[PDB]
């Protein structure tokens, strides 16, 4: 157990890794999952929320008490709300009015302010409004799809944690769902350096396969499928792409909760499905690693559970 | 739309 800390943000990171036992066969590679929902705010996005705020503070762009703005309906808003409460900042989020009352309650429980934009305008409307608010009011915008501190924190923390966790082992393939691409890009850089024969695999929704060259579309893999290629994604880092359908991802998340006792979100079921497909290709004795971004408790009101 |  960690010695006492003065601020909850000092416990972000250092997340555990579990080997899967039942949803993958003894004929396939070993599959390991990094539990990023064990971060204190509940998802991988604690890491980038802390990193973007700390970099802007270190560059003098913000100081405690300042207000930030970000267009987000997902885990990054929860992450930024959590970090801003812990570090003494004020957070404003823009988002379409289709966001659940419970999700709103979570951001407001950390003290954030919400600015709801027209549902018919989806994320475009929220992005437009956040830029308007930034220019009118002087708010700092973290900009999770452009800020280099996003992939950099994964290069400094998440990736090197994996190198410590797998010392004396070879990772043969690392797979990650792409939302901002920061996880895949920063972890992948660190793992490719240490394990030059590793395969790095991007995961995206079948229904919006923009990295594969297809057109954006509506999909249900929350946390993935931005519909564009983010600034924070290194499109050279991955050797291949695995597309996952809505239903396939949800069926795997249900299997993993019941058969491994690991209760994770939709994007985690997509990651595990892809990792098992890759493990079958690599066969016995090899090592496949992926990341579970968020916990199934955040999805109890969705079709997943 | 997306939830990120």
């Amino acid at each position: 157990a960690q010695k006492p800390v003065d601020n909850i943000t000092q416990i972000i990171g250092g997340t555990p890794v579990v080997k899967l036992r039942n949803v993958v066969d003894d004929n396939a590679a070993d599959v390991y999952v990094k539990l990023e929902y064990q971060n204190p705010g509940g998802s991988v996005k604690d890491r980038i929320a802390l990193a973007m705020i700390e970099k802007a503070e270190r560059e003098g762009k913000i100081k405690p008490g300042d207000t930030i703005v970000e267009p987000t309906s997902g885990n990054t808003g929860i992450g930024l709300a959590f970090v801003c409460a812990a570090k003494g900042y004020k957070a404003v989020f823009t988002m379409p009015e289709t966001m659940s009352q419970e999700r709103r309650n979570l951001l407001k429980a950390y003290g954030a302010e919400l600015v709801l934009t027209p549902g018919s305008e989806a994320m475009k409307g929220a992005i437009k409004k956040a830029k308007e608010l930034k220019e009118e009011h002087g708010y700092f915008e973290p900009q999770q799809f452009e800020n280099p501190a996003n992939p950099e924190v994964h290069e400094l923390t998440t990736g090197p944690e994996l190198l410590q966790q797998f010392e004396g082992k070879t990772i043969d393939a690392f797979l990650a769902g792409v939302g901002t691409g920061g996880t895949l890009s920063g972890v992948g850089k660190v793992l490719k350096k240490e394990y030059p024969n590793i395969e790095i695999v991007a995961i995206e929704p079948e229904a919006s396969p923009v990295l594969s060259g297809g057109e954006p579309g509506p999909h249900k893999l929350q946390g993935l499928g931005a519909g564009f290629i983010p600034g924070t994604l290194n499109t050279e880092i991955y050797d291949s792409i695995i597309k996952v359908g809505n239903d396939t991802a949800m069926e795997m998340s249900r299997r993993v909760a019941k058969e491994e006792g690991i209760l994770a979100g939709i994007s985690s079921g997509a990651a595990i499905y892809a990792a098992i497909q890759k493990a079958k290709e690599l066969g016995k004795g090899k090592t496949v690693v992926t990341v579970l971004p968020s916990n199934g408790e955040r999805y109890l009101s969705t079709p997943l559970y | 739309d997306y939830i990120i």
